[PDB]
């Protein structure tokens, strides 16, 4: 029932009725699971191998044959891999070399299937992150898209580093603002690269404060992770003194979630981190800063709209 | 002075007092022009002492006059207010209309729907409040027009802010409730509400589901049973309560649902019991599918340490006792405590389950090397497991098997050793009045 309906269309699909015949293999293949890895050893490998040979990456056109690209990523997803992935590791790295969506699905698939096997996997992404980071000067030359979003989750999964440390604090001193989605994605990028604190020069103060003051208030899934990351970086017990000695705490205004959504759900999170920040040093606070700190703390004791857990703290 | 010194705060009793002076001024006869300016700095400014001061008075303000309340209170042509002033006005306006009748309101709505006028000044939650106000005037009391003015946030590329985006869908489901059978928006709202459901959308979808819940399943005449894919999208690529609260109130998808629900469940631990309620309601409303379902669930509860409610469902409802309960072979102390508190649970609830008489050899194999050492340093299970033992066995080699296991336990008495040995003999005597008298002399000593 599912043996003669797929083998007789190898050269037809590879070298273009075909589209409707291919679109029916969406939820009808999982039922026909009679072969348990015994027949599909080398039967499926050449299938997607020839599929990726076609399907050009011409982004300037208005999707001439991108329906086939959507179809091939839909059928590749339903293959669990346990053995013989050395050809796969030699095949999946050719899609991020050059409507950037095919690489997102592939990088997700390899992220989930990596656990059962073990490989060193050091072949390409040793200086690739460097090229991505040095493409930022080209970004500001063009504008003032989906290529610099996920270099880190692979690294985070791989780390279950000196060359990586230098690449971390380089983009934190440039990309200064002199939008719709560019600025939202731009801030989203520095949020990921500053989230890594698993490795452990006071060159990160200016970069982190600029994004906090220019944080887009229209988004709701951006300030939550940013404040959570800010909570993590103050719990190192060693680097909690470098940051509260240069800015002189000029962020005592409504810039930590101003708007409507950010002051309702994660409202206690901003004050809890601020309370933790003061509790860290408690040694280099002058009289003027202490007078301002108690003035801000005297207003949270009266806010009877939120549960009194913060007032006890 | 109230207009002028507003920037002084951002000499301490002035905000307490000047508002209190205007408090009594409007309490004399009515509020016509002074009512709209006494809120100029009341709810805004982040004051240390201006909360729960005017709040009680609005609920007491309502107790012929509220019929025409909108025209002489709401607009008034201020030319000085902004978004914050409009919000403060609608906080006190909602209770006035919520507690409460002429036919002259029709012209009011025509004037009301002419607010934007090609200019979108709003950049805050004022849109949500108007939609909530629009729902209040419709549910508690031109239909084509109000559909057209709620258009721009019913898209997928615009209306970035989730609060105003979900409110547009919220009002769409509230309007179409009785007989508005369409071809596009009748199902567009159904498969767009549970898209990218964040943690702050629960308070929005809670009232956005019950309006059309008893209607969509009754109006599936033009449907194609395309609800399995919509459920699959949120159960594979992505809460889970949105898929079961409809079932809580009240065949072709059970095969996929069971596989999906048993895969997603593996700090999200308070969902397995809720799924048991959904399953037990399916059986009550109605076992080729409950066999492996209950086996996996008993594994899930065994992985927890909801204990009382899951036991209640078990008593009001082969491979289970072969692969998981063989933990005492190696066991460390905390695991025995968890095991001891767990063996007391299910062994007490299987006294009225026809399963021991049908298959008990696998049960003995699992507890083969578990009962020999399951009598020391345990106070909870050991002290009470005897009561369940007298109601199991009452055939030859198996009988001698635990008899050999039994005799190697209480024949080395020579005080937990005395506590365990004495308790077992009481169980042995309670098993049957017959007892040999070839070992009494040891007991006398």
């Amino acid at each position: 029932k599912k043996y003669l309906q797929f083998v007789a269309a190898l050269t037809d699909v590879n070298t273009p009725k075909l589209k409707m015949m291919q679109e029916v293999s969406e939820n009808f293949e999982n039922v026909t699971s009679s072969p348990q890895y015994s027949t599909f050893l080398e039967h499926i490998i050449p299938r997607f191998l020839t599929f990726l040979q076609d399907g050009e990456v011409q982004f300037l056109q208005e999707k001439p044959a991108q329906q086939l690209r959507k179809l091939v990523l839909e059928i590749i997803h339903r293959i669990p891999t346990n053995e013989h992935l050395r050809p796969h590791t030699k095949n999946v790295l050719s899609v991020m070399f050059r409507n950037v969506l095919i690489c997102l699905r592939i990088i997700i698939e390899l992220h989930k299937q990596f656990r059962p096997p073990i490989t060193q996997e050091i072949h390409h992404f040793l200086d690739f992150v460097k090229q991505i980071y040095k493409e930022l000067p080209k970004v500001v030359n063009r504008y003032f898209k989906v290529l610099a979003e996920l270099p880190i989750i692979v690294v985070l999964m791989y780390q279950l580093n000196i060359h990586n440390v230098v690449a971390e604090f380089v983009p934190l001193i440039m990309n200064t603002i002199a939008y719709a989605d560019f600025i939202a994605a731009q801030i989203k990028t520095l949020s990921f690269l500053a989230y890594i604190i698993r490795i452990y020069s006071q060159q990160m103060v200016k970069g982190m404060l600029q994004l906090l003051s220019n944080c887009p208030a229209e988004t709701a899934h951006l300030r939550k992770e940013l404040l959570i990351a800010a909570k993590h970086i103050l719990t190192t017990e060693l680097r909690n003194q470098f940051i509260p000695c240069m800015d002189k705490l000029f962020d005592e205004s409504i810039l930590i979630g101003s708007g409507y959504t950010a002051r309702e759900t994660l409202r206690p999170l901003a004050y809890s981190t601020l309370a933790d920040l003061v509790h860290h040093v408690r040694q280099h606070l002058p009289l003027s800063d202490l007078s301002l700190a108690v003035q801000l703390f005297a207003k949270n004791i009266d806010d009877e709209s939120l549960p009194s857990s913060i007032q006890t703290m | 002075v109230w207009v002028s010194e507003n920037f002084q705060e951002r000499n301490w009793k002035e905000p307490k007092l000047l508002a209190y002076c205007l408090l009594n001024y409007c309490k004399r006869n009515y509020g016509d022009i002074e009512l709209l300016f006494q809120l100029l700095r009341a709810f805004t400014g982040r004051f240390l002492c201006n909360m729960t001061f005017l709040k009680e008075y609005m609920e007491e303000e309502i107790p012929q006059k509220r019929a025409l309340f909108f025209r002489f209170v709401d607009f008034n042509d201020p030319n000085f207010g902004d978004e914050l002033k409009a919000k403060v006005l609608q906080h006190i306006l909602n209770p006035a209309f919520l507690y409460s009748n002429p036919e002259s309101i029709t012209s009011v709505f025509i004037t009301k729907v002419l607010d934007p006028e090609k200019q979108a000044d709003m950049l805050d939650s004022l849109r949500i409040y108007l939609l909530q106000y629009a729902t209040l005037l419709v549910e508690h009391a031109k239909l084509r027009r109000l559909m057209t003015f709620a258009w721009p946030c019913l898209l997928s590329k615009a209306c970035v802010d989730p609060a105003c985006k979900y409110s547009g869908h919220l009002l769409l489901a509230h309007i179409i409730a009785k007989f508005a059978i369409h071809k596009k928006i009748v199902l567009q709202v159904f498969h767009s509400l549970l898209k990218a459901h964040a943690m702050e959308a629960r308070a929005i979808v809670r009232q956005a589901m019950a309006i059309l819940t008893p209607a969509v399943p009754a109006r599936m005449e033009d449907g194609h049973q395309m609800l399995t894919h919509w459920t699959r999208k949120i159960i594979v690529e992505e809460l889970v309560h949105i898929l079961h609260l409809i079932v809580q109130h009240f065949h072709h998808l059970v095969q996929h649902m069971v596989s999906a629900m048993q895969r997603l469940g593996f700090e999200q631990r308070r969902l397995a019991v809720d799924l048991s309620e959904v399953v037990i309601k399916w059986e009550l409303q109605r076992d080729k599918q409950h066999t492996d379902t209950v086996v996996n669930f008993l594994i899930r509860v065994a992985c927890q340490v909801l204990s009382r409610r899951c036991v209640n469902l078990l008593k009001t409802a082969s491979e289970l006792k072969l692969q998981w309960f063989d933990k005492l072979l190696m066991t460390v102390n905390y695991g025995n405590i968890c095991t001891g508190l767990e063996v007391l649970s299910f062994l007490l609830t299987v006294l009225q389950s026809p399963a021991i008489l049908s298959s008990f050899k696998p049960l003995q194999r699992g507890i083969a090397a578990c009962m020999t050492c399951g009598n020391t340093k345990v106070l909870r299970a050991v002290h009470s497991l005897l009561s369940r033992l007298m109601s199991i066995f009452p055939y030859e080699e198996l009988e001698c098997l635990y008899a050999a296991v039994g005799k190697v336990i209480y024949e080395g008495l020579t005080p937990s050793q005395l506590f365990g040995t004495l308790m077992i003999l009481k169980s042995a005597c309670s098993n049957n009045p017959s007892y040999i008298d070839r070992l009494i002399s040891v007991f006398m000593r």
